[PDB]
């Protein structure tokens, strides 16, 4: 009761509570129940919103939860349930058919799912052909924040060996088969005793008789064939008895152990330190977890469009691998949040257990919407592939800035807030992009600011899902020349809804650029900027860009 | 599944089931790679795909679709019927259109005047769909067809003669002047002998191989039917001229040839859908579903509102904008949704998930999602079918490009607007889904029957049903009426006069109660049996009735008309077609079917359906498939008569164009005489008349606000017995849909009289939209205006007098006893159409748009020019008259006394017998006014406009009051003399 009570707490959002509550093996069938009573009630109301944190719930409940009571119809009620969504939209069916898959393959063979993350995470020895390992990083410059950095220091430390590992892979699909019919303590016991390469030998045989069983076609012949293998094995190693040997012995939870994750800092190096964990793991999937404010999102963005340039002659790709990127905020945040609730929840909200679950079960990757600018310099060299979140232009005293940095130091003052004298702006804006009809528009007049803004920033207050771009005109030649009537003076906030625009400067009058008071760029002296708008950045969340 | 690779090599393949196996084309492709090393080199010079064909009757048949092998039931069923368990499926190139096919296309184009092989303002493949499909009953027809009867097109009717025509054959005998070179010969044969019996008795009567073709016309006396059913010997005897034949060889059927058919057939798009446990997920193990029946899907409706997109905003009005969408099943909203009210700009952005109250379950075929924008009224329309032509959910994104406003037809149209530089764009989202969502096979068999009632009904319920049933269509129906029509519906099958009430009784928003009723449709007898109705089948046609299965049963019922009916009604279908909710319609079959058995009935749908293509932007593509499909249908002989008729009214244009824009005229007519006018050329109004020369001395240009082109054309027929032009007045700058209309709608009502034995003297001209508000339209010769006779004496001033129209008719007539048999035919005219426009409601007319011939028969020209002012107007804000009954008339008539005389009597129990033969269809009356109103009108029409007719019809009245009514309308229009011609008289100055 108290259990349905914290799952409904956790839904009209309570999180790692919920997920401590279930501390005894009971508790796990108990949410399971409570979860497929929600699923059904969503799918009879229709209602969208709830059925990706369900659906999160049960997979990572069914995951973790020990030995399914043979008199169970849990796994079979929550089949038919899902088998019942296949009439729902395409970002609905997808997640039901996933889970039917997982479903039937942890009816098949009790502990597959298990026993798979654990094996690809701690990277133990796999029979399998092209065989996978799952490797974190966790990002964190020394300045981001002592509690995270104490928690990665938590999460960096190697703790099992692959002896423990072995150890406790086996303990859980064994328990998963025979559940309270076995002896946990006394295999715990026999197995302590054993060698390495006894407990590799054993494992790799257990997870090749789970994997066969997975696809048998049949459930209770392929679990029968997995409880008669299962007992062949352990008679083979001299295990005790395990089939009926003791009714005391009850059910423990074998927990998720933690992931091998690993600590580095990468500097803000556009993602070199990649490349030597790499190599690294040369003497499969790795995943990138980026701590840090808005500070770094251009960092990580000119750091995965340099990765997106040189993967297609580098060994990161080739070599079987996937790359997954996470984000912790410690505003890309906030357009995540916006967009999954259960990010908002769980991640934008006993961290490592949170760190851990995000890592594990955000699988929907959302590409954030990047923008591309490019700028013509009054030299004649020509930049592109600039990224940003805003921008403001115009800026005399930035192209002042701009031309102190010149083409190998930083631009020192562009950080904004700086009086502008007017220059000879051209404002051209392209409208109408959402029917395939580009509308471009133009004014030729003076100008000092101009403000290029994102609604992803303040999206919570707009339009649902607008990709859309805000060109604001306001404190405009004021803050030098209050009295110059001709040009753009002063000029109350003024708002177009454009998608690329190209704003001229002119010689005489050098144009600037500040790209969210981003120093580290080097530019010389630009005069035209150019913005245009699957761009990049797939960030993984739980669930993704909901419709 | 055998197949035939491109090198006679045989890969025997192996059934693969139903689920995602149109890969079956890459499978084969593939497989043929991995097979043949030539197929690889051919890989690098192959086309982009190939095509699978078989043979279902030895034609050789494609599989058109390629989204899954459900669709290619038909095949494996042939297969299985015939017991060869090996099926052979032969893959061919794609090869490109030959030369002569591709001239052929662009001959077919410059005929329609529309492009049908443009795919550029299509977000399906319906009308492709719809050009490949209508193949089968065009070569059904072509291969069913007789030769000679086809080559000489007898104009027959099986219509009784009437009195008024009996009384004129003398003595059981009609006389027939037979022409054989220059010597003309008498012959006397009864009414009831065939033209064979006539030759073989002209013969007798000192090779046998020839036919009696009508002098200076392309009609012939052919066929087994006596020579009283032919229209051509009943228009003579009518119009009491002399019948002349000439003895002419056959025309040569092989003149008529079809070329070969280049697209092999492609069966139909009913294997996608099968019954709903074929659909059904439940059941299966979530591995098999590769579809998804619509039924299944238990979740409300849900769109998205992405945005509006327009490139410049109009300025009629502004500052708030949203948008509705409609959820509706032929004019009944089922569900309606709105959008917050946002402030109207170039580009309005909403993002919002609209979802109805309708289950995805519920929705019915042909049910169509209406987007309109709103103002603030309503600015913008556009319509999605929301089911495709596949019985396929709609899923994805669309971009449709909307209508703008200037109950209406043009506003059930399913197709986009064209204009995509500057029309307005609504974006919208519909839901995705793994697998494809398929509405299943509309009924799998009525074995259980729906419960068919066994208990008799009370009596009361009993005479409530039959008061309904009797009722007129307009009548509306409340909620206890439907339910009662519904909670009876097996009682009602029994009386076909209450199958309208009864479909529209039905709840078409809920899928059980559309179970039921193709259960209740499916044990359909006495409907079969029924006698025809005209009325009753285009209630059942009309915009009211969207369900596939209920327009069916009336083009089945339809399939019984003469040649000769369908051309009196053959206009009003053409605009019914507009109502189809999918191009391939039944009445479209039905249309191209009897165009291609008649070929009268053939160059009229040419016709009425080109002007359609020509003037309708809404129904272009739809209107252009079916004219593509009927022009390949006809033969070589009457495409090219169909190119000389464009050519000519083609250059035609282009003078009329030059002259408007401005003796230049006679220069110009001598320039097409001498270079690019045809020798001989096929009357559009009369297909039986062949204008050869012109006459460019008579042509001139009428003293009109429009300058049309007075035309006189020389008859090209040597054989014909008079030097009489042929007169065609081509006229640019008005609507000429609405005037033919209302000359249909005038045939009618004259072939009704008739019916009923009156001759109302009332004969309606030729009349042909061929273009864009430019026409061509029959000159009545001997004819002139009554403004004009006005005129002559006293009106140029505005200055009235009632002498001169009865001076006028006596100057015109040799004889007195010509001048009785005016007086009588002016009277009979004047009583028929004063009837006949005051049951149209376009009785409010002036003396310029009513002429009268020199033997007094009296006409009504120029009816769009008073339709759309009756439309906007109504009379009510003016002096309104029932009908032009002008004292002039009445001394004509009478003595000007105003209180009798024998011939004003006389007219009086004339135009009550007619205005009684009318009330005796009031129904078929009101729904030809009603599509009239639907389809005629540029404008949207609404009640209140429609239901006028049921106040002039007196409609649930008995016989004596309805009398007395027009007796009332008669007084009135007695009373206002001159008033009302001289308010129109200064409203025109």
């Amino acid at each position: 009761d108290r259990i349905q009570h914290a799952l409904e707490r956790c839904l009209h959002g309570c999180w790692s509570l919920q997920e401590l509550v279930s501390r005894d093996p009971g508790h796990f069938l108990i949410l399971l129940e409570q979860i497929l009573q929600k699923t059904r009630e969503v799918q009879e109301k229709g209602t969208y919103d709830l059925l990706a944190p369900l659906a999160l719930l049960f997979y990572s409940t069914v995951l973790c939860t020990p030995h399914f009571p043979p008199d169970s119809d849990l796994l079979l009620k929550a089949a038919r349930t899902y088998h019942r969504f296949l009439t729902w939209p395409v970002p609905y069916c997808s997640i039901c058919q996933e889970l039917l898959t997982f479903i039937d393959a942890e009816l098949k063979a009790p502990g597959i799912s298990y026993q798979r993350l654990v094996r690809a995470e701690q990277g133990l020895s796999t029979r399998s052909h092209r065989s996978s390992t799952v490797t974190v990083l966790l990002l964190n410059p020394v300045e981001v924040q002592a509690e995270f950095l104490d928690v990665a220091d938590k999460l960096s430390t190697p703790g099992p060996s692959p002896h423990s590992a072995y150890i406790t892979l086996l303990l859980h699909a064994f328990q998963a088969t025979f559940g309270a019919h076995c002896d946990l303590s006394g295999l715990h016991r026999r197995l302590q005793s054993k060698t390495l390469a006894e407990l590799e030998a054993i494992f790799t045989e257990t997870a090749e008789a789970q994997e066969l069983a997975s696809g048998i076609g049949d459930a209770a012949e392929a679990r029968q064939w997995l409880r008669t293998k299962l007992q062949a094995v352990g008679e083979k190693a001299g295990f005790p008895g395990v089939l009926d040997t003791a009714k005391p012995g009850k059910l423990r939870t074998i927990p998720i152990p933690v992931a091998r994750c690993y600590t580095y800092s990468w500097n803000q190096d556009s993602f070199d330190i990649l490349q030597e964990i790499l190599l690294k793991e040369q003497e499969s999937t790795l995943r990138v977890v980026v701590f840090g404010s808005d500070r770094i999102s251009g960092k990580v963005a000119r750091a995965y469009s340099n990765l997106r340039r040189l993967e297609n002659n580098r060994p990161l790709l080739t070599r079987f691998f996937k790359l997954q990127f996470f984000y912790v905020p410690v505003d890309i945040s906030h357009y995540l949040g916006m967009l999954d609730p259960w990010y908002e929840r769980n991640v934008l909200g006993i961290l490592a257990d949170m760190l851990l679950y995000y890592c594990r079960f955000a699988a929907r990757p959302v590409l954030l919407q990047v923008y591309q600018t490019e700028l013509t310099f009054i030299t004649g060299e020509k930049t592109t592939e600039i990224f940003i979140h805003s921008l403001e232009l115009g800026h005399s005293a930035a192209t002042r800035a701009i031309k102190a940095s010149g083409p190998g130091s930083k631009r020192l003052g562009i950080d904004g807030d700086r009086e502008a004298v007017p220059l000879t702006l051209q404002i051209i804006y392209s409208k109408g992009a959402i029917s395939g009809r580009s509308r471009w528009s133009n004014m030729e007049k003076l100008c000092t600011s101009v403000n290029l803004s994102k609604a992803c920033r303040q999206q919570e207050e707009l339009d649902s899902s607008t990709e859309a771009l805000t060109l604001n005109l306001t404190e405009v030649v004021k803050r030098q020349t209050p009295k110059s009537k001709k040009g753009f003076n002063q000029i109350s906030t003024s708002q177009i809804k454009v998608d690329k625009v190209q704003i001229i400067g002119s010689n005489s009058c050098p144009f600037a650029v500040c790209l969210d008071q981003d120093e580290r760029k080097i530019l010389q002296s630009v005069i035209r900027c150019e913005v245009s708008p699957l761009l990049c950045l797939p960030i993984m969340t739980f669930s993704g860009a909901l419709p | 599944i055998e197949f035939v690779l491109p090198s006679p090599e045989t890969a025997l393949l192996h059934v693969a089931g139903h689920g995602n196996v149109e890969q079956m084309k890459a499978q084969v492709w593939l497989r043929a790679l991995e097979t043949s090393v030539a197929a690889d080199f051919y890989h690098r010079l192959g086309p982009h795909h190939f095509l699978l064909l078989y043979q279902k009757k030895g034609q050789w048949y494609e599989i058109y679709d390629k989204y899954q092998v459900v669709q290619t039931l038909d095949c494996l069923r042939y297969w299985k019927a015939t017991h060869r368990s090996p099926g052979q499926i032969h893959l061919v190139q794609r090869h490109p259109p030959s030369e002569e096919s591709q001239a052929f296309q662009r001959q077919l184009t410059a005929l329609i005047g529309y492009d049908v092989t443009d795919v550029s303002n299509v977000h399906d493949d319906e009308l492709e769909f719809t050009r490949r499909g209508l193949v089968t009953p065009r070569m059904a027809e072509v291969a069913s067809r007789d030769p000679k009867l086809y080559a000489m097109h007898p104009w027959v009717t099986s219509k009784p003669l009437p009195e008024y025509l009996w009384k004129k054959i003398a003595n059981n005998c009609i006389f027939i002047v037979i022409h054989r070179s220059t010597t003309s010969q008498t012959i006397k044969v009864s009414p009831d002998d065939t033209p064979g019996a006539i030759l073989q008795s002209f013969f007798t009567k000192m090779e046998q191989d020839f036919v009696l073709r009508v002098c200076g016309r392309d009609e012939y006396l052919v066929g087994e039917t006596p020579i009283k059913n032919f229209q051509w010997v009943r228009h003579c005897l009518k119009n009491g001229e002399e019948i002349h034949v000439v003895l002419d060889t056959p025309p040569d059927p092989a003149l008529d040839e079809v070329r070969k058919e280049e697209w092999p057939l492609v069966d139909d798009c009913t294997g996608v859908t099968g019954y709903h446990e074929q659909l059904t997920i439940h059941g299966k193990d979530h591995e098999s579903v590769f579809t998804v029946s619509l039924w299944d899907c238990d979740r409300k409706f849900r769109v998205k509102i992405r945005g509006i997109d327009i490139p410049v905003l109009p300025r009629n009005t502004d500052l708030t904008v949203f948008v509705e969408a409609n959820i509706q099943h032929g004019q009944q909203v089922l569900c309606q949704r709105r959008t917050s009210p946002k402030p109207f700009t170039e580009e309005v952005l909403w993002n919002v998930w609209l979802e109805f109250s309708i289950k995805i379950k519920d929705l019915p075929k042909g049910a169509l999602l209406n987007l309109q924008i709103y103002c603030g009224q309503l600015l913008y329309y556009v319509n999605l079918l929301l089911i495709d032509h596949r019985f396929l959910l709609r899923r994805g994104e669309y971009v449709l490009h909307m209508w703008q406003i200037s109950f209406n037809a043009d506003k059930l149209t399913s197709a986009t607007n064209p204009d995509k530089e500057n029309s307005m764009s609504i974006s919208i989202l519909l839901d995705n889904y793994c697998h494809p969502i398929a509405l299943p096979k509309h009924q799998p068999t009525p074995d259980p029957e729906g419960d068919r009632v066994r208990a008799e009904m009370p009596n009361q319920l009993r005479k409530q049903l039959e008061a309904i049933i009797a009722t007129d269509p307009l009548n509306p129906l409340t909620a206890e009426d439907k339910e009662l029509l519904w909670h009876f519906r097996y009682e009602s099958l029994k009386h076909p006069k209450a199958y309208p009430k009864l479909f529209s009784s039905v709840k078409w928003g809920q899928q059980e109660i559309v179970a039921k009723t193709y259960q209740l449709l499916a044990r359909r007898e006495v409907w079969d049996q029924s006698a025809l109705d005209v009325g009753l089948t285009m209630q059942l046609l009309d915009c009211n009735f969207s369900d596939e299965n209920v327009r069916a049963i009336a083009v089945q019922k339809l399939e019984s008309l003469e040649d000769d009916d369908v051309l009196h009604y053959l206009l009003q279908l053409v605009q019914a077609v507009k109502f189809e909710p999918y191009h391939d319609s039944a009445l479209a079959r039905f249309l191209l079917k009897r165009g291609l058995r008649n070929k009268r009935i053939g160059h009229f749908l040419f016709w009425f359906l080109r002007s359609e293509i020509a003037q309708s932007r809404h129904y272009q593509q739809r209107f252009a498939v079916i004219l593509e499909a009927y022009l390949r249908g006809c033969g070589t002989a009457m495409l090219h008569d169909f190119t000389q008729q464009v050519q000519v009214i083609e250059m035609l244009q282009k003078v009329t164009l030059d002259i408007k824009s401005l003796s230049q005229l006679k220069q110009k007519l001598e320039n097409l005489q001498n270079s690019q006018l045809p020798e001989s050329f096929r009357v559009p109004y009369d297909p039986g008349l062949k204008a050869g020369a012109l006459a460019i001395e008579k042509c001139k240009v009428m003293a009109s606000k429009k300058k049309p082109l007075w035309l006189e054309f020389k008859c090209a027929d040597p054989t014909a017995l008079s030097n009489e032009t042929i007169g065609i007045i081509f006229k640019h700058g008005d609507d000429l849909r609405q005037d033919m209309l209302i000359l249909q709608i005038l045939r009618i009502m004259e072939s009704i009289w008739e019916t009923e034995s009156l001759d109302l003297c009332l004969l309606p001209y030729g009349c042909i939209s061929t273009g864009d508000k430019i026409g061509m339209i029959e000159i009545v010769k001997d004819a002139t205006t009554i403004a004009k006779i006005q005129q002559s004496t006293v009106g140029n001033t505005g200055a009235f007098k009632d002498e001169v129209l009865n001076h006028w008719l006596k100057e015109k007539s040799p004889t007195e006893e010509k001048f009785q048999a005016a007086v009588e035919r002016f009277v009979y005219s004047c009583a028929g159409y004063c009837v006949a426009t005051f049951v149209l409601g376009i009785g409010d007319r002036h003396n310029d748009n009513i002429m009268i011939t020199e033997t007094g028969n009296l006409f009504h020209i120029d009816f769009g020019h008073i339709l759309g002012n009756y439309k906007s107007f109504l009379g009510i804000n003016k002096e309104r008259v029932p009908f032009v009954l002008t004292p002039d008339f009445l001394f004509v008539m009478g003595t000007s006394g105003k209180k009798t005389s024998p011939h004003f009597q006389k007219f009086q129990d004339i135009c009550v017998k007619a205005y009684l033969a009318l009330r005796h269809h009031t129904n078929l009356l009101i729904i030809l006014f009603s599509m009239m109103l639907m389809t005629g009108m540029p404008q949207l029409t609404s009640k209140e406009d429609i239901e006028y007719i049921r106040d002039a019809l007196t409609v649930g009245k008995n016989e004596e009051d309805a009398k007395k009514y027009f007796l009332d309308q008669i007084e009135v229009c007695r009373d206002k003399g001159w008033t009302v011609q001289f308010n129109w008289f200064l409203h025109l100055v």
